[PDB]
C-alpha cells in the first residue's frame, strides 16, 4: 500500500491509491470499488 | 425533518470509477433530509441526475461541492449548515473549481433556503460558470464571526446568465425566477430582535432558539432548531444525564435524561451506537480513545497512552530479512507501542549499507520509537549515535518478554557504546532471557539497579561487565541521586530513580511535599505528593487540603454548597424533576436555594429575591 500526504499524513489502505488534485495543491486517495472514507479505510456498510 | 443519513468524510478522495463514486453519493443520499455529517459533492460529470439532494434540509457538517463538472446542483431546500466540523480548518461551505478544460461546469446552485450557517466560513474559488450566487447577502447567512473569514471569487466575463427577477432584496438570487430571490432573516429585521424574524416588523422577532427563521412567536414555530429539538420543541440542551441530587448536593443518575443524536434529543441509542461524554450517540469513536460495554449502554473511553498499536519487529513479518532499524525501516513504526518480536540496532544503521541500497539513518528519527512500551522478542543495541548520551529512544519501555533471545540467551544487549547512563527509567519486567551490558566504557550507573527485581524466571543472570570501574563513576562524582533509594539510578536526574527515599511528585523524587509553602499545595499519600483541588484556599503557614477532591479543603476559595467547595453557586441545573436549581450566596459564601416561586433565579433569600 501507498504512502499518502493528507492532512494526517496516514496511507490509503484497501488496495487503494494516492494521487494529486492539481488545481488545488491537495492529495487524496482512489480508493478501489466498495471502501469509503479519505485513507479508504472503511468497508461500505452495503457493499461487500 | 427526519430521516437521517450518515453523511460522508472522504473530503476530495474519490470512490472507483466516477460512475462508482456517483453510485455512492446516490446510495449515501437518497432520500435523505438530514446529514448527521458531512455533504462532500465532488468529481460528478455533465448529465448526472443529482435531483435526490432536492431533499436535504439540514447538513450537521459542512458542505463540499469541487471538482464537479454538473450544470447544476439542485440544493433547493437546504435550509442549514451547522458546521460542527469544518472543511481545511475553517470553511463550513467551500465550493471550489468546479469546471474542466473548457471553462465550464457549475453555473447554477439554487440555494433559495439556505439561510444560515451557524459556525465557520464560507468559500468559492474558480467556477467559471457559476451564475448569480455572486449576489448573495452572506451578512445574511454567516454570523458575524466568520464574516472575516471568507475567500470569495467568481470570475466570469460573461455567460449564460439570466438577470434576477425585479422582486428581488437589493438585486440578490440563488438563480433565476423569483422562487430563487434570497429570502432575508437577520438583515432587514428591528432593534428589538435579538436573533432572526418573519419581516421587517417588531412583532415578526423569532424565539431565540430557532435557526432559520419562524413561522410565528413560538419555539414550535421554528424552522429549524439552533440546538436540540427535543420532540417537538427546540431546546438549548437535551434533557441531561446527570442531574442535581440535593441530598449529595452533587449530581446523581437522572432517570428522565436523554441521549443527544445530530440536533435531537433521544430516549436512547439507535442501530449500533456508542456514546460520549458529551453524551451524544455516534457511530465510532475518536482516535485519542476506544472502549467497550461499561454497564449495559457501550460508553467511549480515554486509551490514556496513545491507543495500543501492535508492530512487526526486526526479522519477522513484512520487515523479514532485515539487519536492523534503517533509514528505510523507522517511518514504519510510528504509533507503536509493541513489538510483536525483536529490535535490532546494528551498527550498519548509522553507517549504511552498499548491498541493501539503505542511506545512513538520520539519528534524530529515534525519537520514533518513544511510543514503544512492550518488546515481546528481545531489544539489542550494538550501535547508536555517539552525541546520544542516552537510550531515551526507549524511555517508556516498560516490558522485554525474551520469548525469542539473542543467540538464544539474551532478551536485553547493550554493547560497545558510547553512552554515559541506561535510559530506561520505565523498565521493570525482563522475563526470560539474560541480559548483557558491555564495553560500554563511559557507562555508569548500571550497576546500581537490582536486575534481579526485574526477572521473571528464575534462572536469568546479568553480566555487567567491561564497562567503568565503581571507583571510577564515583571519583567522577557520577552516583545516584541524593534523592533515590538503595534502589538505584537509570542515570543521574531526580526523574531516574527506581523508587524514592523521601517522597515522589508525579515522576521525580523531591524532598518535601508542598505542604506549608509549595507552588500548588499538596497534601501526602503513600509518599507521593498530591495536588490540592483548586477550591481549596491556600492557607499560610498551616495545610491547605486534607486529601483529593472539593470536600478536603480547609477552606473554599470560592462558594460553599454543602459539603463542596464550589466556583459558582448552582445557577439553573437540572433537579430531582418540576423544576432547575438555583441558589444565591449568603454572605458567609453558603449557597442556599432561591425560594421555590422564583424559576429566573434570584439575589437573596425569600420573594424579595427575585423581583416580578
Ligand atoms: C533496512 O530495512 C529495509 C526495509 O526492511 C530493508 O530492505 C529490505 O531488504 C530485504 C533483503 O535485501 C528485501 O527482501 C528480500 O526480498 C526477496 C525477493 O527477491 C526475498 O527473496 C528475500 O528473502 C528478501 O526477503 C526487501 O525487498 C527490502 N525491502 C525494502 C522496502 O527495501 C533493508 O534490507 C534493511 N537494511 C539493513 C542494513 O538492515
Ligand atoms: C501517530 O504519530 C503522529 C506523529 O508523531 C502523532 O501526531 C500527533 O497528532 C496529535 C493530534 O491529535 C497531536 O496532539 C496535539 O493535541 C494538542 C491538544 O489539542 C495540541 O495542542 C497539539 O498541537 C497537537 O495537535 C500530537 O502532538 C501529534 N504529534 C506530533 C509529532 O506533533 C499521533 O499522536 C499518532 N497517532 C495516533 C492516533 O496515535
Ligand atoms: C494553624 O492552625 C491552628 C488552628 O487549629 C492555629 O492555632 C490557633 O491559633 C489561634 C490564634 O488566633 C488560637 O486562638 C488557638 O488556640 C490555636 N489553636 C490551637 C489548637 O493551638 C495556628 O494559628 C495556625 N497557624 C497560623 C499561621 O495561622
Ligand atoms: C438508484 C436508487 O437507489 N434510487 C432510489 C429508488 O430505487 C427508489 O424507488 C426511491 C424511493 O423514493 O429512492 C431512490
Ligand atoms: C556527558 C559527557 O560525558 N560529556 C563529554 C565530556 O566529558 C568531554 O569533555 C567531551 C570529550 O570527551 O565529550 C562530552
Ligand atoms: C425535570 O427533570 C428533567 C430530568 O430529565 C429535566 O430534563 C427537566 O428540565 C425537569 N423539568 C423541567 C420542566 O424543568
Ligand atoms: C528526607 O529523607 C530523610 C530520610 O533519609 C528524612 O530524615 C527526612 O525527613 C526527609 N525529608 C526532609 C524534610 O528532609
Ligand atoms: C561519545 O561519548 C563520549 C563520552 O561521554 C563523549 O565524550 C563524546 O563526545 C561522544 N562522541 C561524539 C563523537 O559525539
Amino acid at each position: 500500500d501507498s504512502e499518502c500526504p493528507l492532512s494526517h499524513d496516514g496511507y490509503c489502505l484497501h488496495d487503494g491509491v494516492c494521487m494529486y488534485i492539481e488545481a488545488l495543491d491537495k492529495y487524496a486517495c482512489n480508493c478501489v470499488v466498495g471502501y469509503i472514507g479519505e485513507r479508504c479505510q472503511y468497508r461500505d456498510l452495503k457493499w461487500w | 425533518e427526519k430521516k437521517v443519513c450518515q453523511g460522508t468524510s472522504n473530503k476530495l478522495t474519490q470512490l472507483g470509477t466516477f460512475e462508482d463514486h456517483f453510485l455512492s453519493l446516490q446510495r449515501m443520499f437518497n432520500n435523505c433530509e438530514v446529514v448527521l455529517g458531512n455533504l462532500e459533492i465532488t468529481y460528478v460529470q455533465r448529465n448526472y441526475d443529482l435531483s435526490f439532494l432536492k431533499t436535504i434540509q439540514e447538513v450537521a457538517g459542512y458542505v463540499l461541492i469541487a471538482l464537479n463538472t454538473v450544470e447544476r446542483i439542485p440544493l433547493e431546500n437546504l435550509q442549514i449548515i451547522r458546521g460542527n466540523m469544518y472543511y481545511e480548518n475553517s470553511y463550513a461551505l467551500a465550493v471550489l473549481s468546479n469546471y474542466d478544460a473548457n471553462k465550464t461546469g457549475l453555473k447554477e446552485l439554487p440555494m433559495r433556503n439556505l439561510q444560515e450557517i451557524l459556525h465557520g466560513a464560507v468559500r468559492f474559488s474558480n467556477n467559471p460558470a457559476l451564475c448569480n450566487v455572486e449576489s448573495i447577502q452572506w451578512r445574511d447567512i454567516v454570523s458575524s464571526d466568520f464574516l472575516s473569514n471568507m475567500s470569495m471569487d467568481f470570475q466570469n466575463h460573461l455567460g449564460s446568465c439570466q438577470k434576477c427577477d425585479p422582486s428581488c432584496p437589493n438585486g440578490s438570487c440563488w438563480g433565476a425566477g423569483e422562487e430563487n430571490c434570497q429570502k432575508l432573516t437577520k438583515i432587514i429585521c428591528a432593534q428589538q430582535c435579538s436573533g432572526r424574524c418573519r419581516g421587517k416588523s417588531p412583532s415578526d422577532c423569532c424565539h431565540n432558539q430557532c435557526a432559520a427563521g419562524c413561522t410565528g412567536p413560538r419555539e414550535s414555530d421554528c424552522l429549524v432548531c439552533r440546538k436540540f429539538r427535543d420532540e417537538a420543541t427546540c431546546k438549548d440542551t437535551c434533557p441531561p444525564l446527570m442531574l442535581y441530587n440535593p441530598t449529595t448536593y452533587q449530581m446523581d443518575v437522572n432517570p428522565e435524561g436523554k441521549y443527544s443524536f445530530g440536533a435531537t434529543c433521544v430516549k436512547k441509542c439507535p442501530r449500533n451506537y456508542v456514546v460520549t461524554d458529551h453524551g451524544s450517540c455516534v457511530r465510532a469513536c475518536g482516535a485519542d480513545s476506544y472502549e467497550m460495554e461499561e454497564d449495559g449502554v457501550r460508553k467511549c473511553k480515554k486509551c490514556e497512552g496513545p491507543c495500543r498499536k501492535v508492530c512487526n519487529g526486526i526479522g519477522i513479518g513484512e520487515f523479514k530479512d532485515s539487519l536492523s532499524i534503517n533509514a528505510t525501516n523507522i517511518k514504519h513504526f510510528k504509533n507503536c507501542t509493541s513489538i510483536s518480536g525483536d529490535l535490532h540496532i546494528l551498527p550498519v544503521a548509522f553507517r549504511g549499507d552498499s548491498f541493501t541500497h539503505t542511506p545512513p539513518l538520520d539519528p534524530q528519527e529515534l525519537d520514533i520509537l518513544k511510543t514503544v512500551k512492550e518488546i515481546t522478542g528481545f531489544l539489542l543495541i550494538q550501535a547508536w549515535p555517539e552525541n546520544r548520551t542516552d537510550l531515551h529512544a526507549f524511555e517508556n519501555l516498560e516490558i522485554i518478554r525474551g520469548r525469542t533471545k539473542q543467540h538464544g540467551q539474551f532478551s536485553l544487549a547493550v554493547v560497545s557504546l558510547n553512552i554515559t547512563s541506561l535510559g530506561l527509567r520505565s523498565l521493570k519486567e525482563i522475563s526470560d532471557g539474560d541480559v548483557i551490558i558491555s564495553g560500554n566504557k563511559n557507562l555508569c550507573y548500571a550497576n546500581t539497579i537490582n536486575w534481579k527485581k526485574l526477572f521473571g524466571t528464575s534462572g536469568q543472570k546479568t553480566k555487567i561487565i567491561s564497562n567503568r570501574g565503581e571507583n571510577s563513576c564515583k571519583a567522577t562524582g557520577q552516583v545516584c541521586h541524593a534523592l533515590c533509594s538503595p534502589e538505584g539510578c537509570w542515570g543521574p536526574e531526580p526523574r531516574d530513580c527506581v523508587s524514592c527515599r523521601n517522597v515522589s511528585r508525579g515522576r521525580e523524587c523531591v524532598d518535601k511535599c508542598k505542604l506549608l509553602e509549595g507552588e500548588p499545595r499538596e497534601f501526602v499519600e503513600n509518599s507521593e505528593c498530591i495536588q490540592c483541588h483548586p477550591e481549596c484556599l491556600p492557607q499560610a503557614m498551616n495545610i491547605t487540603c486534607t486529601g483529593r477532591g472539593p470536600d478536603n479543603c480547609i477552606q473554599c476559595a470560592h462558594y460553599i454548597d454543602g459539603p463542596h467547595c464550589v466556583k459558582t453557586c448552582p445557577a439553573g441545573v437540572m433537579g430531582e424533576n418540576n423544576t432547575l436549581v438555583w441558589k444565591y450566596a449568603d454572605a458567609g459564601h453558603v449557597c442556599h436555594l432561591c425560594h421555590p416561586n422564583c424559576t429566573y433565579g434570584c439575589t437573596g433569600p425569600g420573594l424579595e429575591g427575585c423581583p416580578t
